[PDB]
């Protein structure tokens, strides 16, 4: 005797989509960064 | 801003017999003869003095290694938290939308409850959970550098006894049968004494966040106590018991519930009816105008 | 802009049988020997001289330390009243719309009262709140670190005394025993 | 902060 227990869950509703993956986007920040980091101190 | 260089970092005293270019030879040779070789000679405990040559150096890569945590805290637990707070909040507001839309009219194979998707979605987040150890492990690394930085940057707050003078000699692989060289030029370091000012400020307010990482890494005794207790009025949903206390998302989303269940718009209109019954923008510009 | 450096900031006069880069010495050395030494002989008082060395570092301090109130005000107390704020404003729209909407007419368990919303939010923060110690722990860190400075940079304005000119000495761990270097340098900054 | 920083890092390592 509801007709709205259904249509809590009935609704349905990108650029909030992710390109990379995560661990490989770490993995270019350090291998990457860390580099340049330390070579602007040596400048 | 204060220039540090070869020029303002150490300066010896070369005899008058030896021209421009050989004092600043001397200048040069014993700015590298602190780099771990025999011809050191500092005569005060036999210290080293490679701290003082890039102590600026260290002290950035504490601020990298500060900066790790909430950096793949956002790459990680931020979008497995925006994506989830933003669900929350829609469901919250029509759970008090719906609880009226009757109450105009109070006057007036399938597997389903009569319990709402938020006294559950509460429940499906206290026993099968994940997102404290990506949290407890933004506060373990937090606290294990702000411990390290406390005795390093303490211990180079001890390396400043005479650390300053030292006794350089260049006789070296042709110079050490050398009649115009003496044997022996008094150096000193000169921003040391800059670097010493910057210990024990750098220090003053590590051991003053060492206590807060203390305050945040107590998840459970954090007061968060009146964060849904205001919704109980609602007859939709009887009770919203919590006793959140260890390994959980529960114990960790009630806290992220507090500073932002401000935002729910359904939040405040629920609280008047009991009481009468620049730091993304800062960080990425501060990292790459320190190396200019 | 005046460009604060070493060449800027101390001087000594060291005399004309010293080269340069022993000059450049004694004005490096006495430079760094002000900075809590037993070598420092100044004279008047045997007065502290590190204020000079680093007063627009300790005066970018006082910046970071009269910008901690208010950064973390607004981290805690502005999104605890943008969110209430705009509330008080929708609803304020609304009561005196409908008080005339029913004027348009004045000429032609629940538990739910007679009196408004906004007569009784007024009152839910008149006895249980807690946003006056979020802005009252921004008006005593203001008014204790302006209090801080006027102490501070007021002894530093009778720090200037004769506290520039100090003689400076570079008798040192070998040079104690050296002919060519007098045991005495006036410096100024 | 990946797609802006090494876009940025990349020019100012140079100069």
């Amino acid at each position: 005797a509801t007709e709205y227990v259904f249509s809590d869950f009935l609704l349905k509703e990108f650029k909030g989509l992710r390109l990379e993956l995560a661990v490989d986007k770490m993995v270019t920040c350090i291998a990457v960064g860390l580099p340049l980091l330390l070579i602007s101190l040596a400048f | 801003a204060q220039e540090i260089s070869i020029g303002t970092q150490i300066s010896c005293f070369s005899p008058s017999s030896f021209s421009w270019r050989q004092a600043a030879f001397v200048d040069s040779y014993c700015w590298a003869a602190v780099q771990q070789k025999n011809s050191l000679q500092s005569e005060s405990g036999n210290l080293p003095l490679w701290l003082h040559k890039f102590f600026p150096y260290i002290l950035l890569l504490f601020a990298i290694l500060l900066y790790l945590p909430p950096l793949f805290w956002r790459f990680a637990a931020a979008p497995h938290i925006c994506s989830d707070l933003k669900f929350i909040m829609e469901e919250l507001d029509k759970v008090y939308n719906r609880a009226i839309k009757a109450a105009k009219s109070a006057r007036d194979s399938e597997s389903h409850f009569k319990y709402p998707i938020v006294e559950q979605y509460l429940k499906t987040k206290k026993n099968s959970n994940n997102l404290i150890i990506k949290y407890i492990s933004c506060r373990l690394l937090t606290l294990i550098i702000i411990l390290l930085a406390c005795i390093y940057l303490g211990y180079y707050f001890s390396l400043s006894s005479l650390s300053d003078e030292f006794v350089c000699s260049i006789k070296s692989g042709i110079l050490r049968n050398d009649s115009t060289v003496p044997d022996q030029f008094q150096c000193k370091l000169i921003a040391v004494g800059i670097f010493q000012l910057l210990s024990v400020i750098n220090l003053v307010v590590y051991v003053l966040l060492a206590p807060v990482v203390v305050y945040t890494l107590f998840v459970p005794f954090r007061q968060k106590t009146d964060v849904l207790k205001v919704y109980e009025i609602l007859p939709t949903f009887d009770v919203l018991h919590f006793k959140s206390e260890g390994y959980n998302d529960l114990s960790l989303y009630n806290l992220f519930l507090e500073e932002n269940i401000s935002e729910v718009k359904s939040y405040k209109c629920l609280k008047v009816l009991e009481n009468i019954k620049a730091n993304n923008g800062e960080k990425n510009a501060r990292q790459r105008l320190l190396d200019s």
